């Protein structure tokens, strides 16, 4: 049983048993078929692929640790062991985003969804890399987020939280990546305000979406300033 | 104690 | 080479890589050299890890299942297709390599008990004419690491403290024999107490938290 | 919740 249906349903059950590479697997074939995702199903695919990069940047972070601390050879061997593992993973979600997701129609938060999962990639990718090929993935990383932030100016409220939560990880990336913290700092700062001015019109649900995201601003500008 | 990107 | 691999499975613990580790351990077991007390202990735990991933994940499916769709079915099915793979290559190292005749008793008992507990995650899945066959492998398993562990160590060792711990579960939950899975892990504790006393300073951890675990069963199931 | 050997 490999439906559209029934494959958005395995999705749901290897994210009950806590299988995130069988979610993410189950989740792509979904996304193959060629129809939209809803809000729903797009979540689904987004926790998929975070969880399953999200295990490997630890790894990578453990073992770059180790390397960085000594200073033999299996260190140096099996951190590009798990970093060609992430660059995989990375590749599949990008490709994915060429090819089906990322397009002209659908209303501005799944457009800026997509874009911002694109820079998000990248920036993944620009975590582990080198030299010339690090420079390149940095500058792709940056159009995909700056794409995503100008379609959210224009046609999402400052209070929306794919739009503070787009704001947030291009803060993270001007700051660890692009080593610019002060575009880092005065972006979280002017998203912070923004939202701050009209949290007071929002229903309890959607209050309680925006601050949360407000409070990680928070929580970085609390750490970098 | 380190920094956030959003938990999705 | 060994070295090598022993020292990646080292990193992937630390990285909590354990299918990695675990394929380091195995390359390090496959180079012929019997394994050290520690490079045992970084086997098991490899292996361990990896199937208790499994065993959680068929036990969230089969209550999905249970409670309720071809859906759960066929994926309950590709969960038990891996574990089914893990576990006979673990019994696959043990017969080619790690069990053998020469060795001390500790090394021997450890292995059969490996044994016995991989047959014990093979037979909490299996439902058809195998099961009875897979049952008989992890007894059979468990019974020869017994005798060897009653002749040739003390009641105190952890070894033969965590055999009786596996085995008393296996009587309970997989064989359908409570009385004998009482009265197993009673005659272990009650031999162990007798000793206590006399207990070296380097197996107190790990054989008053056997001793424990041994309690925590037999409160639980009487 | 019965144990087995860690
Ligand atoms: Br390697
Ligand atoms: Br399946
Ligand atoms: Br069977
Ligand atoms: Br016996």
């Amino acid at each position: 049983h490999m439906e559209r249906a029934s494959l958005i349903q395995k999705a749901k059950l290897a994210e009950q048993a806590e299988r995130y590479e069988d979610m993410a697997a189950f989740m792509k074939g979904a996304v193959e078929k060629g129809e939209e995702l809803s809000c729903e199903e797009r979540n689904l695919l987004s926790v998929a692929y975070k969880n399953v990069v999200g295990g490997q940047r630890a790894a990578w972070r453990v073992l770059s640790s180790i390397e960085q601390k000594s200073n033999g050879p299996e260190v140096r061997e099996y951190r590009e062991k798990v970093e060609t593992e992430l660059q995989g993973v990375c590749d599949t979600v990008l490709g994915l985003l060429d090819s089906h997701l990322i397009k002209e129609a659908g209303d501005a938060e799944s457009r800026v969804f997509y874009l911002k999962m694109k820079g998000d990639y990248y920036r993944y990718l620009a975590e582990v890399a080198t030299g010339d090929d690090k420079k390149r993935i940095i500058d792709s990383a940056r159009s995909a987020y700056q794409e995503a932030m100008d379609i959210s100016k224009k046609e999402m409220p400052p209070t929306n939280p794919i739009r503070l939560g787009l704001a947030l990880n291009f803060s993270v990336f001007h700051y660890e990546i692009a080593n610019s913290p002060e575009e880092a700092i005065s972006l979280a700062k002017t998203t912070f305000d923004e939202a701050m001015a009209d949290l007071h019109t929002l229903s309890e649900d959607s209050y309680k979406d925006s601050t949360l995201i407000m409070q990680l601003l928070r929580d970085n500008l609390t750490l970098w300033t | 104690s380190s920094r956030n990107s959003t938990p999705g």
